[PDB]
DNA sequence: TGTCGCTAAGTTCACGCAGTATCCTGT
């Protein structure tokens, strides 16, 4: 407690519950934006290379929050001012990121998970002692059976707990709980039942913390999507935020297929005028070829379907290899820089070049007039509720949740169960749907 | 060189008020009580966020500058109900609007519209035509009501032109009633020779101010000049700030024998504050302790009170911007200066000079004239003058430094309730 | 009993009989919570089968009314809604949610039929009446002991089985999910028709478990050994022998071929089993695939189910749905409970006290005593 | 401080107009 120090940040764990109420350096602010990015990255990429009870998980995961400098073990000590600005580092860091991580469905849950597992990893690393604390700071209120009652019931506890030794047991204490909160365990029978009150020994406590965690965090990340307006207008913080998730630290035959059904309406829309008029205007171009690049339609496969397509348009097919082969072979990374460009995702769709007159390229749900995109859900026979439903949310500018209603309606899916933010995720969901 | 071996020191060059002895002494600001007229709106005491102005704010600033100086003048006038602006009239109707150019280049007779507010007018234009008017005097961004006939719809012919009418003077208390006359010294910058960065006519003016040792000095910007020859051509080793600190830094220690109470305002032509008007004060300095109470960072415009007496400042060269865009019927500073007064704002100039970067949200909060003051300090590159506009001693002591050779300065004497005479006496002095 | 008399007797039961006072005390809870009776739904089936639901009343006089202007064959007990259910068309979509009910057991008779010899499908016998007699006893100590669940009020359904109330306030409040688990920590035998060995132990005896079993061998060797005779033939005791490892199978054969008593047979497989450890839990997953309750998880995990009512007449057998006393239970006879028809008989041969001259008197006793506990614990708490 | 006029071909640059070629964008 140097300077301007206080009890705000008692422990080293937290639920993240009350923001930051400091004032920031824009430095602090990108510095810790991106240390906690990858620290949640590395989290990540050790939860998918090994598993989380493995002891290489934890080797990896301390030597990552040691290099990154973020509070990962306790300190009997007091509370060293260096221990302070770390936890500070870790509760703004948090904040930032969920702004940075509320946007989209997908990401919040991206988020929620990787959270989740850095709390996992930090309560295992809690002694008793410590554990307590915590669990007192948060009003958690998790005790405790005397040792009196632990004996009266020894016999029943030795029999409730899998795998408990006589002396082991008789060197562990448990917690008395709701039956209500217990769900998980009672349901398998897997804790002793008394008179409502379920007897919880102290490996399985984490799983009801992170319960409550997760439940608290969901929450906030909705309200933060709720108060995303008053962020987006402070261009500042605009380049990191909406792009932090992204910052560095087939058959011809079946083509039309996919257009009826899987095809995103952009999609839809763009093969229809193809098919119409056998030309495309520059934008429709490279928003079909990068999206047939995803699919998966190779370099040989496009070439054919273009060249297909174009020598109907009543030009010569030596125009064609004079012109747009060098534009596919771009759009495919084979001249020039050679780079393996990525296809549009929704967002870019929608910011991307605005269209005009003689256009068909862009979101239909942000470029289309509501009359018009009413009559184009009418004409796919979809329900007026549904019809009614895209319109309202176009009109609420959440023009992804409309596709995925449109998803939904279509694949006669209650809930899409992804965040939409890229075509391509769009087809590869109706793929695994349908195939 | 020329500055120097100058011979017409210390030479009185205007003279206004009771006749004083060749020399003036004050009383070392011991009883003296400085501070910000206090009146409903807060002053403007820290910087703001700028650099952001919607087009819609600045609409909405000016048009409640028209409508509510139009409230008090139809209350004043009882004037029944004004009329749009842009509406024809083959009978006589009361107008209120700003006045303002047809086209880019200065105002004349011919090129004079009215703008109505969006109250009555929903801010629309129309010509002017001043060929029935006998008597005028009317400048871009004065607020008027005139009564008149639009017979084609697309032509205004004014028939009278209302007068002003400046708000009433202070009424002091008598907290201050047996306080002495006090002694203020006032400069403009800039404050060194063209040629030189040394600051010589400071250093005149402190031995001046620790001469005389009056209770106020009331230095005005800018005191590191942006278009100083210098400065734009990048031959200063020195970074801007610390120029200006060390500026600072003399002004203060050298008026310690003095004891004297210093007022120093900003300038739009700080090259090292930021620019924009209203100016902030100054906050890049801070006084010694033994300095705190004595040094006053105050901001551009500034309404002062000194025992009661109010006076009223601006850096801003007013009379230079306004005199290029007065047209009259047939003096011309005591004109511009009884406009300034009655139009109630420290800048009614719409649109402004070409020199000077208005934020309007700050300019409506703190240009407002709380009262009509007893001194209006209003430097100018005109000429000197210390004129006396519907009861008030405006004073232009000129600028310390006049490109290479000496400027001025003023000096005048103070006393809240003198026999309306709160300016005893006030003379322009050279350096 | 001739069902055609149904629709003669209905209505002065109705009328003189089904005790309406002690029905609204028990729905009502009191009063504490306002719109509780108000917001409860019931459903009635009428004369040739006629179902309808979302009906709701202001206060007993009006359920009074209504139930003897509709003289119901069935009587159905629902959820407590958000609103009340009469008006549920009036409630915007999404706005009508189930929030309260008791929770509740129907254990049935039919579904033990893959193990009970003496009756098949609705038939009963006293035979067979001990399984029931086991399961309140089983199930009830749990309710009592494990869960603490204070009020409790088990009701014969009228044929088959019984039902079971639990109508403590925290068991009431308990979410679909709640439910399902207690549901599913209560349940043993898992498996339908296509399986055999439908109970699969662990090393280690759960504590309930262990009571459950405990509770089972006081009956086992009466209703099993001596009463269903489960091991009288080889058509029978080929299933037990089917329910073991089949190691020791041959070694049982031979014995079973020597004994002439199934209690023998059943001392001679304890003495096998024993000598042949980990197996040493067969003989209870044996005793309990043929004596633990089976519970139709659907039945408890809902909210919105509609469960016969208390004082229900059985469209067949025309018993009355009577609480049963558990300190009496072992006195409880399925065959004495009375009929509409001997209740309508014993009424039409002699206000407020009339039902005290039938031999229906007792088990309203029992409910008022239920519902006396129930004011108790909404009084003290 | 005055430094004669106009006329005309010619060089070097800055741009229209059209034609040819290569190189792009994203996550
Ligand atoms: N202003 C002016 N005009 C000139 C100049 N040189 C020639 N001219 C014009 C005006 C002359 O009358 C005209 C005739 O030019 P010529 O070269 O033939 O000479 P000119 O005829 O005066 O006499 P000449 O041919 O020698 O007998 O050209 C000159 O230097 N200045
Ligand atoms: S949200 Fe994406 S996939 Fe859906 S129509 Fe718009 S651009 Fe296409
Ligand atoms: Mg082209
Ligand atoms: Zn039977």
């Amino acid at each position: 407690t140097g300077d301007r120090k206080g009890d705000l940040y008692p422990s080293s764990l937290q639920f993240y519950q009350h923001p930051p109420t400091e004032n920031i350096s824009l430095i602090e602010f990108e510095t810790f934006a991106i240390e906690r990015l990858k620290l949640l990255k590395a989290v990540e990429n050790l939860g998918v290379s090994y598993v989380k009870n493995s002891e290489e998980y934890s080797k990896k995961l301390e030597l990552e929050l040691r290099k990154l400098k973020f509070p990962y073990r306790p300190l009997h000590e007091e509370i060293s001012d260096d221990v302070y600005d770390l936890r500070r580092k870790d509760h703004i860091s948090h904040f930032i990121l969920r702004l940075a991580y509320c946007q989209s469905e997908d990401l919040r849950r991206w988020f929620i998970q990787q959270e989740m597992d850095l709390f996992k990893f930090r309560f295992g690393l809690l002694t008793k002692e410590s554990v307590q604390e915590f669990l007192k700071l948060n009003d958690l209120q998790y005790v405790a059976i005397s040792e009196d009652e632990k004996n009266m019931h020894k016999e029943d506890l030795m029999n409730s707990s899998f795998g408990l030794s006589l002396t082991k047991m008789e060197d562990t204490e448990f917690y008395k709980v709701p039956f209500q909160a217990a769900l998980d365990l009672v349901r398998p029978r897997k804790v002793f039942l008394w008179r409502g009150f379920a007897f919880i020994p102290h490996k399985d406590i984490v799983s009801i913390v992170l319960n409550d965690f997760r439940a608290k965090l969901s929450k906030a990340l909705a309200l933060s999507a709720r108060s995303l307006p008053v962020v987006q207008s402070d261009e500042r913080l605009q380049p990191l935020l909406n792009h932090l998730s992204h910052s560095y630290i087939i058959s011809l035959e079946q083509i039309d297929g996919f257009a009826a059904k899987s095809f995103p309406l952009c999609m839809r829309q763009l093969h229809k005028s193809l098919r119409e008029n056998h030309h495309l205007r520059h934008g429709g171009r490279m928003q079909y070829g990068l999206f047939l690049k995803g699919i998966g339609l190779t370099l040989e496969q496009a070439l054919q379907f273009w060249r297909l397509e174009f020598t109907k348009g009543k030009v010569d097919s030596e125009k064609f290899d004079k012109v747009y082969a060098y534009s596919i072979r771009h759009n495919y990374g084979k001249e020039g820089k050679r780079t393996d460009y990525t296809p549009y995702s929704c967002m870019k769709v929608i910011l991307s070049n605005p269209p005009s007159q003689g256009d068909y390229h862009g979101c239909p749900f942000r470029h289309s007039d509501p009359e018009l995109l009413k009559q184009k859900l009418q004409s796919f026979k979809v329900p007026s509720s549904g019809i009614n439903q895209i319109l309202e949310l176009v009109k609420g500018m959440h023009y992804q949740l409309a596709c995925q209603k449109y998803f939904e309606l279509t694949h006669s899916v209650d809930d899409c169960g992804f965040s939409l933010n890229h075509p391509n995720q769009y087809f590869a969901e109706s793929q695994k749907l349908l195939t | 060189q020329k500055y120097g071996s100058r011979t017409n020191r210390g030479e009185v060059v205007t003279t206004y008020g009771e006749l004083q002895g060749t020399t003036w002494n004050g009383g070392s600001g011991s009883n003296t009580n400085v501070e910000l007229f206090t009146s409903l709106d807060e002053p403007l005491t820290k910087m703001y966020k700028f650099m952001f102005q919607k087009l819609m704010d600045i609409r909405e600033v000016v048009s409640i500058k028209i409508e509510e100086l139009g409230a008090s003048l139809k209350d004043h006038f009882q004037i029944d109900e004004f009329t749009s602006v842009s509406l024809p009239a083959q009978e006589t109707v009361t107008v209120l609007g700003q006045i303002g150019c047809d086209s880019n280049g200065k105002l004349n007779s011919k090129s004079v519209i009215l703008e109505g507010d969006r109250e009555h007018s929903a801010g629309m234009q129309v010509p002017v035509d001043l060929s029935e008017l006998k008597d005028y005097s009317l400048f871009p961004g004065q607020v008027v009501i005139m009564e008149g006939t639009n017979s084609t719809g697309r032509r205004f012919v004014p028939t009278k032109l209302y007068e002003g009418v400046p708000l009433p003077f202070h009424q002091p208390s008598k907290e201050f009633e047996e306080c002495p006359q006090q002694m203020v010294i006032t400069a403009c910058g800039p404050f060194t020779t063209s040629d030189t960065i040394t600051y010589d006519a400071l250093k005149d003016l402190i031995d001046i101010v620790n001469r005389d040792r009056p209770d106020i000095c009331i230095l005005l910007g800018p005191f590191l000049d942006a278009k100083h020859e210098q400065i734009e051509n990048l031959q200063l080793t020195v970074t801007f700030e610390d120029v200006f600190k060390r500026c600072l830094k003399m002004i203060i220690e050298g008026t310690r024998p003095s004891g004297c109470h210093l007022v120093i305002v900003p300038s739009l032509r700080d090259v090292h504050h930021d620019p924009v008007y209203p100016q902030p004060p100054f906050s890049c300095f801070e006084p010694a302790k033994e300095d705190k109470e004595r040094v006053h960072f105050v901001a551009d415009p500034c309404t002062l009170s000194v025992n009661g007496v109010v006076i009223g400042m601006t850096s801003t060269d007013l009379l230079f911007h306004m005199g290029a865009e007065e047209i009259s019927s047939s003096d011309r500073f005591s004109r511009i200066l009884r406009h300034i007064l009655t139009q109630r704002s420290y800048y009614p100039l719409y649109p402004p000079n070409e020199e000077i970067n208005i934020d309007y949200e700050a300019l409506y909060s703190y240009t407002p004239m709380p009262v009509t003051p007893d001194v209006f300090i209003v430097p100018s590159e005109l000429r000197y003058f210390i004129k006396d506009v519907t009861g008030c001693i405006c004073i232009n002591p000129g600028r310390l430094t006049k490109g290479l050779v000496g400027g001025t300065y003023a000096r005048f004497l103070v006393k809240s309730g003198a026999m309306r005479s709160t300016c005893i006496s006030a003379q322009v002095v050279r350096v | 009993y001739d069902p055609a008399s149904l629709p003669d007797v209905l209505p002065l039961y109705y009328r003189r009989l089904f005790p309406f006072y002690q029905y609204f005390r028990w729905l009502n809870y009191g009063g504490v919570v306002k719109n509780y009776f108000q917001h409860r739904e019931f459903s009635f089936t009428l004369k040739d089968d006629v179902y309808v639901r979302y009906q709701s009343f202001n206060n007993q006089s009006e359920l009074e009314k209504e139930m003897q202007k509709m003289c119901p064959y069935k009587i159905d007990i629902g959820a407590v809604y958000s609103h009340r259910p009469s008006l549920h068309n009036t409630v915007k979509s999404g706005t009508f949610q189930a929030q309260e009910k008791e929770l509740v057991f129907d254990i049935d008779m039919t579904d033990y039929d893959d193990v009970r010899r003496c009756c098949s499908s609705a038939d009963i016998c006293p035979k067979c009446w001990t399984l029931m007699t086991i399961a309140v006893r089983i199930l009830d100590r749990a309710l009592a002991e494990d869960f603490g669940f204070k009020h409790r009020l088990w009701v014969y359904s009228g044929r088959r089985g019984v039902h079971c109330w639990v109508c403590d306030d925290s068991a009431r409040k308990l979410s679909q999910a709640e439910r399902s688990a207690v549901a599913e920590y209560l349940s043993v035998v898992k498996g339908g028709e296509e399986t055999i060995k439908k109970v699969q132990l662990p090393e280690t005896i759960h504590p309930f478990i262990g009571k459950s079993l405990k509770m089972v061998e006081r009956y086992f060797e009466k209703y099993a050994l001596v009463d269903q005779d489960i091991l009288e033939n080889k058509q029978c005791w080929d299933k037990v022998i089917a329910l073991v490892p089949e190691v020791a199978r041959e070694s049982l054969l031979r014995e079973f071929s020597k004994a002439r008593s199934s209690v023998e047979r059943w001392d001679k497989l304890s003495s096998c089993l024993e000598a042949t450890r980990r197996y040493s839990n067969i003989p209870k997953e044996i005793m309990l695939q043929f004596c633990y309750p089976r519970l139709d998880v659907n039945v408890s995990k809902g909210l919105n189910h509609l469960l016969k009512s208390p004082f229900s007449v059985h469209p067949k057998t025309g018993r009355i749905s009577v609480p049963i006393d558990c300190k009496k239970l072992d006195q409880f006879d399925p065959f004495s409970v009375p009929t509409i028809s001997l209740i309508c008989s014993e009424l039409d041969n002699v206000r407020t006290r009339d039902y005290k001259r039938t031999s229906l008197a007792p088990y309203i006793k029992v409910f008022e005593q239920f519902l006396d506990k129930l004011d108790q614990s909404r009084k003290g708490e």
